[PDB]
RNA sequence: UAUAUAUAUAAAUUGAUUAAAAAUAAAAUC
């Protein structure tokens, strides 16, 4: 928080129920005014694109608060195994960004044609908050496995198929979409091995075997877990999964 | 196979696969395998010496160097590899029964296959080589199994002794007792650290003379009769069965009560299921022997090369 | 150097003295005595230590290092008696601290020689009347049990099959009092597990035909018994199989 | 004195070695694979703690040249992977052998 | 619902006078 506000600088951290009332109305102001002027709906989720990247700026610093530092921060309570603070920083800290676009195109509706203050103060929190890219929902996965938390894990692949669809993914190449899908797979498989679901770990790596390469170092704890249980037929299909090559 | 010839010696002090009294002995008393100041070729004959003692004792040198797989089998300790040297002879079915505490020794689990008393998977097998594969189900005859772990069943004289015996004793007892209650109830009470009816209750029992009574079980059964031992003579209380009647384990049961790892058995049924082959683990061998690792190390190295 | 060495017992025991020229005995046979200690007129060793089985679930396996050869307990009360110069039995001068001090792992170690060898725990019937009803009636699979119950596959499928048999037999009042008396007595000996496509003909069948004939597909080049294959009749290698009988038929 | 052990079971590659007229081949083995050399490197491997070798000698076949041959040849004509690594720059997955099936 | 049963006598093959055994080998019993 110290480093958020700049020294105490930026009063940005620290929050009152007045503020939030007079900072919904001003962003109702200008966000209902800015409905109208932009050409198309893209024109205008641009201005709010500006509009959000300027303001995060303005209220946090832009090199402190970043990817890298966000993750040692989340990373930190994980380690510590306390659920709670861990939860606690994501939600406060990280956006999801096909929540924000479901809620800019919610706004364009309502504009343009409780909730409403809602959305406007979710477009207004958005200066505390980075998008949740494909390496911090896989620190959740890291969370949802360290935890031992079914329901973190399957919120975290919803958001993740989600989240696929969503712009900033498929601006990204084939071959890193690919490996970080690889990677989710990983640590997907390795959260159903410790759950003892080995059944479920096996059928993921035969439902991808040719889109993701399986190689052992993924699927030593399965191979370990199957071993220990002594199931014969599991462990040679794995194997030949892995090592038909 | 081999002729059963001085198994139990004392002298020898091998170690057979049974409950015998002489092989507890045997067991008891070795110590371990002293392999020290021995050549090689010493070493190695005496690791031969004592394994192959042990283990397939009844097979012949040349069957056995047939059999022997130079393969061994594995699955933070150190794994035992090289117990797995004999490990091929526990898939065999007399082995599997001897195992699985169904027959007091390898040599007796053989006689009950031969005669007839074994199945494995429900079909009668009577070839003592029969081998087991991977959940293979095998069963013995309920009678035999209760006779190789029961205590032996004592002819009628042997018994009728031990009768006159008890007999005699019971009657010291209830003398001393109505004579001098107060002692004996303070032996009693010290022992397990009053009412005079109680040494009245307390009643003699009519000495019994074996030279009229012999040769006539009902009539020995109908007239000894023992606040412990109702009607019947010392362990025949239905001389039909083929062990000691009121069904006591044998002596000497506990030392070689060993369960193993690789047989899942049901003793209310004597039934049982071979999981599979024995197999060495980091710190365990299931190959169930009383010998230690370097023994089956010089054995293992004796019959890579055939005593070469 | 190598010669034969007679198994006298490692441990201290009384060597015969002088003896009256008729006993005829040997130093082997009074250190079998000693660690049988006295009989009974009903052929018992009460004295001894293994004589009778344990049923504290608890196995009694020898420790002849530990206990340094003494074997003789107290029928009853279970306290040491060593032999002594006028013969009798009787408290030993000082207690081994040995055997009060045993590791919990030598507890399970039938052997003293090997430490590898160890005996393995047995299922309590509740748990094994509980994978029934996991397995059989609940439907769950053999890897589930067995992750749950810190089981093997194997073991699990070999228990289905087992109590399966036992219902049956009690089914059938096969199981005997005997047969309970020495189940029961075989349970508290031993340390308790704790949970936590190829076309075929079938052949037309005619009245009178006593068998029907099975045509199985098969590709020329591997059907069929080769030509000049290695007889191993007369080889140490020959080759030994059993019928679906269980009779022995050479292959 | 303190001889290379790999996995504490074996030598770390095959050492041809010669001491004084002896020819010693010493052959790694895999685990399980017992020891089958010359008796006198069974005792020595035995003391040392080696489980698992192979090898054969050659030329000449004293006993005491054959046991100061295999302690030399356990000191000198051996090296850790560790060692191999570092005197050349890489990390132990750069100089392991490749699984071929 | 007791139970470390204890006393006596008599015998005891080959070798040997105790770590010198043959030998649980026999017999007998199941
Ligand atoms: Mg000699
Ligand atoms: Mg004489």
């Amino acid at each position: 928080s110290f480093n958020m506000e700049n020294g105490g600088t930026r009063n940005t951290l620290t929050s009152s129920n007045e503020a939030a009332l007079e900072d919904i109305k001003k962003y109702r102001q200008l966000l209902d005014s800015f409905a109208q002027e932009a050409e198309d709906f893209n024109e205008f989720k641009f201005k709010v694109m500006y509009e959000v990247t300027k303001m995060q700026r303005e209220s946090i610093n832009v090199n402190v608060f970043n990817k890298i530092s966000l993750h040692t921060y989340l990373s930190i309570p994980i380690n510590l195994k306390q659920q709670k603070e861990f939860l606690r920083r994501l939600t406060f800290f990280t956006f999801q960004q096909h929540e924000f676009e479901a809620v800019i195109k919610r706004l364009y509706e309502g504009y343009r044609n409780n909730l409403i203050m809602h959305d406007i103060w979710y477009i207004t929190c958005l200066r505390h908050k980075i998008m949740m890219d494909t390496t911090l929902y896989e620190l959740v996965m890291k969370a949802a496995i360290e935890f031992q938390n079914e329901d973190l894990a399957k919120k975290v692949w919803n958001d993740r198929g989600k989240f696929r669809t969503t712009v900033p993914f498929l601006k990204m190449d084939q071959r890193i979409r690919i490996a970080k899908d690889q990677k989710f797979a990983h640590l997907m498989v390795e959260f159903f091995t410790k759950q003892g679901k080995y059944s479920d770990a096996i059928a993921i790596i035969l439902s991808s075997k040719n889109r993701f390469n399986w190689t052992y170092s993924m699927v030593r704890n399965l191979h370990k877990a199957l071993e220990e249980i002594e199931d014969r037929n599991s462990v040679e299909i794995l194997l030949d999964v892995v090592n038909k090559k | 196979p081999r002729k059963a010839n001085l198994l139990k010696s004392l002298a020898r002090g091998r170690v057979r696969t049974s409950f015998n009294k002489y092989n507890l002995f045997n067991l008891y008393k070795k110590g371990g395998v002293d392999l020290k100041s021995k050549s090689l070729y010493q070493q190695k004959w005496t690791a031969k010496q004592e394994t192959r003692a042990y283990h397939g004792e009844h097979l012949t040198e040349k069957r056995w160097q047939t059999v022997f797989k130079p393969k061994l089998d594995s699955v933070i300790k150190e794994t035992p590899f090289l117990l797995q040297t004999f490990a091929v002879l526990e898939k065999r079915l007399d082995f599997a029964l001897f195992r699985a505490m169904f027959a007091s020794s390898v040599r007796q689990a053989r006689q009950f296959i031969l005669h007839g008393n074994v199945r494995v998977n429900g079909v009668k097998i009577k070839h003592p080589s029969y081998t087991l594969k991977p959940g293979d189900m095998f069963s013995v005859k309920p009678d035999k199994v209760l006779e190789a772990l029961g205590a032996k069943k004592p002819s009628f004289q042997e018994a009728l002794k031990i009768d006159k015996t008890q007999i005699v004793l019971w009657n010291k007892y209830v003398k001393e007792a109505k004579t001098e209650p107060k002692e004996v109830w303070e032996k009693k009470l010290e022992n397990f650290e009053f009412d005079p009816k109680w040494a009245k209750n307390l009643k003699y029992h009519d000495p019994i003379k074996l030279s009229e009574l012999e040769g006539d079980e009902p009539k020995a059964r109908k007239l000894i009769n023992l606040p412990w031992q109702k009607n019947y003579v010392y362990g025949r209380q239905d001389p039909k069965k083929p062990f000691f009647t009121p069904w006591k384990p044998r002596p000497f049961l506990s030392p070689f009560a060993i369960l193993p790892h690789h047989l899942e058995i049901s003793f209310k049924t004597c039934h049982a299921v071979y999981l599979r082959d024995p197999v060495a683990r980091p710190g365990q061998s299931e190959v169930i022997s009383p010998f230690d690792v370097p023994v089956h190390e010089r054995a293992y190295m004796y019959y890579l090369r055939n005593g070469k | 150097f190598s010669r034969r060495r007679i198994a006298y017992p490692f441990y201290p025991f009384k060597k015969l003295g002088r003896q009256h020229p008729k006993k005829h005995d040997t130093n082997l046979k009074t250190a079998m005595r000693q660690f049988l200690g006295p009989k009974n007129y009903k052929g018992e060793y009460v004295m001894n230590k293994y004589f009778t089985v344990p049923t504290n679930h608890v196995p009694n396996y020898i420790k002849p290092d530990l206990e340094r050869g003494q074997s003789l307990e107290h029928p009853v009360t279970k306290k040491p008696l060593q032999l002594r110069y006028d013969g009798t039995l009787g408290p030993p001068p000082v207690e081994n601290k040995r055997l009060q001090n045993i590791f919990k792992d030598r507890l399970l170690q039938p052997f003293p020689s090997n430490p590898h060898c160890k005996t393995n725990y047995v299922l309590s019937p509740q748990l094994k009347q509980s994978i029934f009803e996991e397995i059989t009636v609940e439907g769950l699979s053999a890897q589930q049990v067995s992750q749950k119950y810190g089981l093997k596959i194997p073991r699990v499928e070999a228990i289905v099959k087992l109590v399966s048999v036992e219902n049956s037999w009690n089914r059938r009042n096969r199981v005997s009092s005997d047969l309970k008396t020495m189940d029961e007595t075989l349970y508290r000996m031993f340390p308790v597990f704790d949970s936590d496509n190829t076309k075929v003909i079938y052949g037309e069948l005619v009245e009178g035909e006593r068998s029907q004939y099975k045509f199985t597909n098969a590709k020329v080049g591997k059907v069929g018994y080769r030509y000049g294959s290695g007889n191993r009749d007369n080889k140490k290698d020959r080759r030994i199989g059993f019928n679906k009988l269980g009779q022995m038929v050479y292959i | 004195k303190e001889i290379p052990r790999y996995e504490n079971r074996t030598i770390y590659g095959d050492i041809d070695f010669r001491y004084h007229g002896v020819k010693l081949h010493l052959r790694s083995a895999k685990p399980g694979f017992g020891l089958r050399v010359n008796h006198v490197i069974f005792e020595i491997c035995e003391c040392a703690g080696i489980k698992d070798l192979s090898g054969k000698v050659y030329k000449s076949r004293n006993d005491m040249n054959i046991a100061k041959g295999t302690i030399e040849a356990f000191t000198k004509a051996q090296k850790t992977l560790d060692e191999v690594a570092l005197g050349r720059g890489k990390k132990l997955v750069d100089v392991r052998k490749v699984y071929y099936s």
